[PDB]
């Protein structure tokens, strides 16, 4: 029968007129059942509706329509190991969100995607219900609960078919683990799938790198138990015989440049396989080719494998593209830091032709920044242009303040306070401004800092410091005497090269020293400087103002931040008083350390640790006695007390202030003193001159999975602190400290890790040379931060 | 916390109202929520979008507001005043670029991300193109004024860095495109110099003593 | 938080008005292009902080 | 032990 | 997370006890393996995960060999042979699988290894003799038949492997010179023994529906083959009766589980993944009785003893229930350690091993 | 490093820039070299090939080649120098 109306019963959410619209009738025309089945259909489809019921009332089509209700709220509760943030974006990425109305259908990929993401999340047994309440008006609360169960962990990691190389040294650079102590920070034994593909990649690198150029895994199984607690991964491989590079030959469009490719791809005579050096030659061959203005150089490098002498041929396929004009660079999200502090980073020049890998140098920058979290790269093409493009960076903004409170536990610290709030980007604006303290057990420090690294375009940077340190000498295993100062420092600082660094800066620094213990170098440094105090008085006073010009020179090469295994660093720094300051003196020191590996792997190791330090007062004066050398301790030669190589103190027939009997209080007149009487009181001598041969070895007596993670060696210790200005035959009564030959040697083994606790350094140490009066300490133990 | 009493929704519109006029606009934000989840296209579903709309800029929640305007304008797009959305969606836009980490002290964050400035450029035109007999027009052209000296700032800011570092092509390169793109603007004036000593630095001299008597004609 | 609680109340109003550069004799400034080329029109309303945003009645 | 919380 | 039921509050009337106690290298410790001991001739053979194998006496346990498969370069290198392949002491010989892809094969008399041989993958199944051959039932998707003589590769069978799977591997059965067994994937396939003819594949699989990980993969156990007719599990599957000519289904029960079950008379006692422990009929899987108080207790394979049902357990309990009723008869504690391979019963004597490797003889 | 090497303008491979000719369209130029980075904006076909490069601290040199472009879409003169002078 014809229709002439449409009823849209119960259609609060689609317009009426949209829903007319939406079905393919219109009114006044002929419509018969098929019509109204189409239409119902067409309606249903339109996916706005959970039910489509159309009734004849009369001559028109009464069409009662279930309409899709609207997500009211959902409710989440047991999801203790997910923030329901994260489910919450999951929905929305599947289009179910507060106020968008819930089809019914689409819920259930949506809880099947967060079942997969549970057992993701390594919760395999977990169960999820998407139950809905019904409310007013055909609204729908979705309360997706679940019950988490219990996470699975990897029990095995099982190579299968593997010779010449033990499971435990393939598994242990694997960054899926199967074994974790507690001692020990290695990770966790959660399963995920992209790491397991990072781990064969892993597999396959290393053992390209050692020639088996036929390496090829045959298959991996990942296995479940029934109790569906534990994870058994197994690498079923198939490992060759060990290739030689018979030789390699460039071939393409080299762009006129096969001269220089040539020479860049020399191999010497039967040399083993390398995958990495392989790739490294081909990285190589591209920075020429890009040097010289090509954006996107192509480089295949493919193998033919001969059996028959086992020899591997690389035939290089060089393909030089076209070039590229960078028109401009442009930076997205970067809310908060000015466009200077990142523009600065880039290796890239606009208005200039194009590099990738200059691209990607720019983006690592970016990275090591700090500021971003997320930091992308889209190299977009300029419309209507054939040779123009645009580097656009997208940046997520990080947080930069962070406040950090740290406890640490050492033999020559005692127990150590650290706490600091620091803000790296001061507005985003690239200065950097901190406040630090430390309490150790003989010292505290408060510092305030402000730098800006970019004083100037090229990278100079320019900081300048306040702080206020206290000293308790007492404490420190020395003569007593307490200093207080405070002073503030200014610096710039120059870089050279990515291995070299110089600073150079002024300071004022204002010191005053009380308590001072009657002594006969510090009564000489005392009358140098023009004061002549009463050895009888145990209570001083004394206060100085100094301005100093500092400079300094670091060069660092160490292949690996923690736990070294080759490359020099060498750090020089001095100091001068100049013109118009109460001391008039100079200082240089110079430490050293050198990383000379033996093996191939890098594993067995040569530490040539060093430390010169020399200073002298400039004219008539002396170099203050609170800023001489020290040897001893951990630090500096093992197997000694903290301080205390190296002259002894003399003091002088005193009465102490306060007394208490049976109480030495430094060879006071009160215990009966009358007359100089050396002691075993470190002063610290004006020259220092410390060496130290380390072996690093394997440690024996441990599964050589995370073998690496513990550093250990045997050490063998010189050293020696002497003050040059003692007079000459002062006394006959004491011995010669200004002798430079007495030189103390100890001997020892030294283990480190990093724990959960902090980084720890054990050491048992033997001082077969110490010389009288040095204090022996043989147990030396620090627990780091 | 954030839950309102069950009751008819004239009356939640009332204090609704009430919060609104007294400055509360987080209250008044929980109460315009539960009215819309609660009556899913009442009867007068559009004042109550439009109010959500105003609180949500007036607490500052300029995203939760920005995708307000989106629903709203994706729903209705012949709303008789859906020129005030469109001056609400500038004005959101204009408020997400006057953003501050600490505060607003004068840093001027003219060379920070301009996304934003650009959009409520482009919305802003938008309205006064179409609605040229608003209420909201004279605001919406001083707004226009202040969106180009915004971006032609930030232009003459990279042409600076650009003449700092010395890349003599790209500060050409980016003083010719702030001249073509915002040639009234003030910036422009300050930004010519910047090409005359690129063109000088690079030997050439025609185009220097072009830019020479260009600068010479305006000043 | 009020990362956005100043563009409450904005103002600024204060931007130097636009002008346009003269051309010299013998050359020509480029093309615009008019992609930011800002239309002139006159509204019926307020600017300075007068103007209500109130939402209107329905 | 060491303790960082980026505020 | 799904509670262990509590233990069961039952009297006992005879009460199980130990006739002797010895100590294996440390057991299988927890991870999950196959490993059990073996009795034949009076002589109780067992092994261990760390590569140590040992035959003594059944009577009373005295030692009778030992002998430490693990490879040993020097007083300081040694490698774990990571035996977890079981033992099938039979017709002479030991047979004990690895998980380096090794099948040992040491004398009864001195425990001299007879032969060494190289397997495609990880070896978990139960090795199994029959007709002059053994079949290995790899984890590498792979069926292998080695000669019993030299050791050699006989022939090999290839068989599909899912990406994700249960840690364990279904070891053949064979009848009238044809094995039947049953891998990963869903299907019961058999086999030849000359060769690896394959004669007929049937899938018993369920519920193939949902698309995620842990889907209901289906893995079977140890096809059992009685009167011409086989008798299938698998995990989430159906219990199913197979036709050995064709490989046509006759009757299903929804019921699966990873543990052997046991066909006596005209009874099949089973136990589910829940740690149900129940008796069905032969003709049709009519469910006769039902016992769920040991709900979720990972007992092991149940093993008949005496017209009785001993079933091991995680915690270390030892239940006898009885099989006409399912009523429990005994409950009695062995090891603290607690029980995870299935147990032995052969010549009137029952064998079970721990965690710890200790080898227990049970009484009664 | 200091500065890195800063590279600005066209590439200008020394011999390209003798494959161009007098009597090339703007198409058979842009072909030959690229289209150049920078040009005279105030009315005038004018095309500047600045090859400009600093390799750090060596210190900047610059090849300019200033190619004219006639009111009918044409060269009509090549002028170059590969010194700053």
């Amino acid at each position: 029968f014809v229709v002439k109306d449409i009823h849209f019963e119960g259609l609060q959410r689609v317009a009426v007129g949209a829903a007319l619209l939406s079905m393919p009738v219109r009114t006044g025309d002929t419509v018969n059942d098929e019509d109204i089945s189409n239409t119902i259909r067409a309606l249903f489809a339109t996916g706005n509706f959970e039910d489509v019921r159309v009734l004849r009332d009369g001559d028109t089509l009464l069409v009662q329509v279930k309409e899709r209700p609207t997500i009211a709220s959902i409710t989440f509760s047991g999801n203790k190991s997910v923030k329901d943030d994260m489910l919450k974006q999951n929905l929305e990425a599947s289009g179910v969100r507060v106020g968008e109305s819930l089809d019914r259908t689409t819920i259930a990929d949506i809880e099947k995607g967060l079942e997969d993401f549970y057992y993701s999340v390594g919760k395999y047994s977990a169960s999820v219900k998407a139950v809905v309440t019904p409310l007013p008006r055909n609204r729908v609360d979705l309360k997706l609960v679940f019950q988490e169960g219990v996470s699975a962990e990897i029990q095995q990691i099982n190579i299968v078919g593997n010779h010449a190389f033990t499971t435990d040294e393939l598994i242990s650079h694997f960054q899926l683990r199967d074994e974790v102590p507690w001692w020990n920070v290695v990770g966790d034994r959660k399963y995920q799938k992209q790491k397991l593909a990072g781990d064969l990649e892993t597999l396959r690198s290393y053992y390209l790198d050692r020639g088996y150029a036929r390496f090829n895994i045959d298959s991996t199984q990942v296995s479940l138990t029934p109790d569906k607690k534990g994870i058994y991964v197994t690498v079923n491989i198939t490992e060759g015989d060990q290739y030689k590079l018979s030789g390699v030959e460039v071939s393409g469009n080299l762009a006129g440049h096969s001269a220089e490719i040539e020479q860049l791809t020399k191999i010497e005579p039967g040399e083993l396989y390398n995958g990495t050096k392989v790739t490294k030659m081909e990285d190589d061959i591209k920075k020429l080719l890009g040097r010289y203005g090509y954006a996107y150089p192509r480089v295949q490098s493919m193998p033919e494998i001969n059996d028959a002498d086992k020899t591997v041929k690389l035939r290089v396929n060089v393909d030089a593209g076209n070039r590229f004009y960078v028109r401009k660079i442009r930076f997205e999200g970067n809310d908060t830091s000015k466009d200077a502090v990142l523009r600065r980073e880039m290796r890239q020049m606009e208005g200039a032709w194009l590099g990738s890998d200059l691209v990607d140098q720019g983006k690592e920058r970016l990275n090591r920044l700090g500021f971003f979290e997320t930091v992308d790269t889209d190299t977009q093409r300029v419309p209507g242009s054939p040779d123009q493009v645009d580097v656009v960076y997208k940046v997520k903004e990080r947080n930069t303040g962070s406040f950090n409170f740290g406890i640490g536990y050492g033999t020559e610290s005692g127990v150590s306070f650290q706490a600091g709030v620091q803000q790296d980007n001061w507005l985003g604006t690239g200065y950097a401004v901190g406040i630090n303290g430390t309490k150790n057990d003989y010292q505290t420090y408060a510092e305030l800092s402000v730098t800006n690294p970019y004083f100037t375009v090229d990278g100079v940077s320019l900081g300048g410091r306040l702080f206020y340190n206290d000293f308790q000498a007492d404490d420190a295993d020395l003569s007593d005497y307490t200093n207080k100062s405070y002073g503030t420092d200014v610096t710039l600082g120059f870089p050279i090269n990515e291995y070299n660094s110089l600073r150079a800066g002024l300071g004022y620094v204002h010191n005053s020293l009380s308590n001072m213990q009657p002594q006969v170098a510090m009564w000489r440094y005392l009358y140098s400087m023009g004061e002549h105090p009463s050895t009888s008085d145990q209570d001083n006073s004394f206060k100085t103002d100094d301005f100093t010009f500092n400079y300094g020179w670091t060069y660092n090469k160490l292949d690996r931040g923690y736990f070294p295994t080759d490359g020099s660093r060498v750090n020089l720094t001095g100091k001068v008083t100049i013109p118009g300051s109460d001391n008039e003196y100079y200082k240089v020191t110079l430490d050293t350390a050198t990383y000379v590996p033996i093996d191939d792997d890098h594993k067995w190791v040569v530490l040539g640790r060093t430390r010169w330090g020399y200073g002298d007062g400039l004219g008539g004066k002396e170099m203050p006695f609170y800023e001489n050398f020290y040897a001893g301790g951990s630090s500096t030669v093992r197997g000694f007390q903290s301080n205390t190589i190296g002259p002894k103190a003399v003091y002088f027939p005193h009465q102490a202030s306060n007394y208490d009997p049976d109480y030495d209080y430094e060879c006071a007149t009160q215990d009966g003193a009358k007359d100089l009487c050396k002691s075993d009181d470190a002063v610290g001598g004006n020259a220092m001159a410390v060496a130290s041969l380390e072996f690093i070895t394997p440690t024996p007596f441990i599964s050589d999975k995370y073998a690496n993670s513990v550093r250990t060696s045997f050490f063998w210790d010189m050293g020696t602190v002497w003050d040059t200005n003692w007079d000459s035959s002062q006394y006959s009564g004491y011995p010669d400290y200004s002798d430079p030959s007495n030189i103390r040697m100890s001997a020892g083994i030294a283990l480190q890790w990093m724990s959960p606790l902090g980084p720890l350094v054990f050491s048992y140490a033997q001082p077969f040379k110490k010389y009288d009066g040095d204090k022996a300490e043989q147990f030396q133990f620090n627990i780091g931060k | 916390k954030e839950e309102v009493p069950d009751n008819p929704p004239n009356e939640i519109y009332a204090t609704a109202q009430q919060k609104l006029q007294d400055g509360n606009w987080r209250q008044a934000i929980t109460q315009l929520e539960a009215l819309d989840n609660r009556y899913p296209f009442g009867p007068y579903s559009q004042q109550v979008q439009l109010d959500l709309i105003y609180a949500y800029y007036k607490n500052a929640d300029l995203p939760l507001a920005q995708a307000a305007i989106d629903r709203f304008i994706r729903l209705n797009p012949t709303h008789p005043n859906i020129d005030y959305v469109m001056y609400m969606r500038g004005l959101t836009n204009m408020a997400l670029d006057d953003s501050a980490l600490q505060g607003f002290f004068g840093v001027d964050r003219s060379d920070r991300d301009p996304q934003h400035a650009r959009a409520a450029f482009s919305d802003f035109s938008k309205l006064v193109r179409g609605y040229p007999n608003s209420q909201y027009t004279t605001d919406a052209t001083k707004r226009l004024v202040f969106l180009k000296d915004r971006l032609a700032k930030y232009e003459y800011s990279v042409a600076e860095y650009y003449t700092e570092r010395g890349a003599w092509v790209a500060v050409v390169n980016r003083v010719e495109g702030m001249l073509r793109d915002y040639p009234d603007t003030q910036a422009t004036r300050d930004a010519l110099p910047l090409m005359e000593n690129a063109y000088r630095q690079m030997q050439m001299n025609a185009q220097a003593e072009k830019v020479a008597k260009i600068i010479a004609a305006n000043s | 938080r009020y990362k956005r609680q100043v563009s409450g109340d904005e103002a600024y109003l204060e931007a130097a008005p636009l002008a346009e550069l003269h051309a010299p004799a013998g050359m020509i400034l480029p093309v615009t292009s008019g992609d930011y080329a800002i239309p002139v029109t006159n509204g019926s309303g307020a600017v300075g902080k007068a103007l209500d945003i109130r939402p209107p009645a329905q | 032990w060491n303790w960082t919380k980026r505020f | 997370v799904v509670k262990m039921s509590p233990l069961p509050t039952v009297e006992n009337q005879f009460t199980p006890t130990t006739a002797w106690s010895t100590s294996v290298g440390s057991g299988i410790g927890n991870f999950y393996s196959n490993l059990h001991p073996a009795l034949a001739d009076n002589v109780v053979y067992a092994a261990d995960r760390a590569g140590l194998v040992k035959a003594l006496n059944a009577d009373d346990g005295k030692e009778i060999w030992s002998v430490s498969l693990a490879e040993k370069d020097g007083w300081f290198s040694k490698e774990p042979a990571l035996l977890s392949g079981g033992v099938t002491v039979s017709g002479g010989h030991v047979y004990i699988g690895s998980e380096k892809a090794q099948v040992y094969a040491l004398n009864t008399s001195d425990g001299t290894v007879a032969w060494q041989t190289k397997v495609a993958g990880e070896a978990l199944s139960r090795p199994v003799v029959s007709d002059g051959l053994v079949l290995i039932h790899t984890s590498n998707g792979q069926l292998q038949a080695l000669n019993e003589a030299d050791g050699a590769v006989k022939w090999t069978v290839n068989l599909d492997m899912p990406s994700l799977s249960l840690r364990g591997e279904s070891a053949p059965t064979t009848a009238f010179g044809a094995a039947v067994v049953g891998g990963d994937n869903g299907r019961v396939s058999a086999v030849l023994m000359e060769q690896g003819q394959m004669i007929w594949q049937q899938r018993i699989s369920q519920a193939t529906g949902s698309t995620e990980i842990d889907r209901l993969s289906d893995v079977d156990t140890t096809p059992v083959v009685v009167n011409g007719v086989v008798f299938a599990l698998a995990y989430n599957g159906n219990l199913t009766a197979l036709d050995l000519r064709s490989g046509q289904i006759m009757w299903k029960r929804e019921l699966g589980s990873v543990n052997d079950f046991i066909v006596d008379g005209n009874r099949i006692y089973l136990v589910d993944q829940n740690d149900r422990v129940m008796a069905l009929t032969i003709d049709g899987g009519v469910t006769l009785w039902t016992q769920s108080d040991l709900l979720h207790r990972l007992l092991t394979s149940p093993v008949l003893y005496n017209g009785n049902l001993v079933v091991g357990d995680s915690e270390g309990y030892l239940h006898w229930i009885n099989v006409e009723d399912g009523r429990f008869v005994a409950q009695q504690k062995v090891d603290s350690s607690g029980f995870q391979t299935e147990p032995v019963a052969a010549d009137g004597k029952l064998l079970i091993q721990a965690k710890d490797g200790t080898v227990y003889s049970i009484t009664r | 490093v200091y500065r890195p090497d800063i590279n600005q303008g066209n590439y200008l491979t020394a011999n390209d820039v003798s494959k161009i000719r007098v009597g090339m369209t703007q198409q058979q130029v842009a072909y030959a070299l690229g289209t150049p980075l920078m040009s005279d904006p105030f009315g005038t076909n004018t095309w500047f090939y600045v090859f400009r490069q600093q390799p750090g601290h060596e210190g900047v040199t610059q090849q300019t080649l200033t190619l004219t472009f006639n009111s009918s879409g044409v060269l009509t003169n090549i002028d170059n120098k590969p010194a700053l002078s």
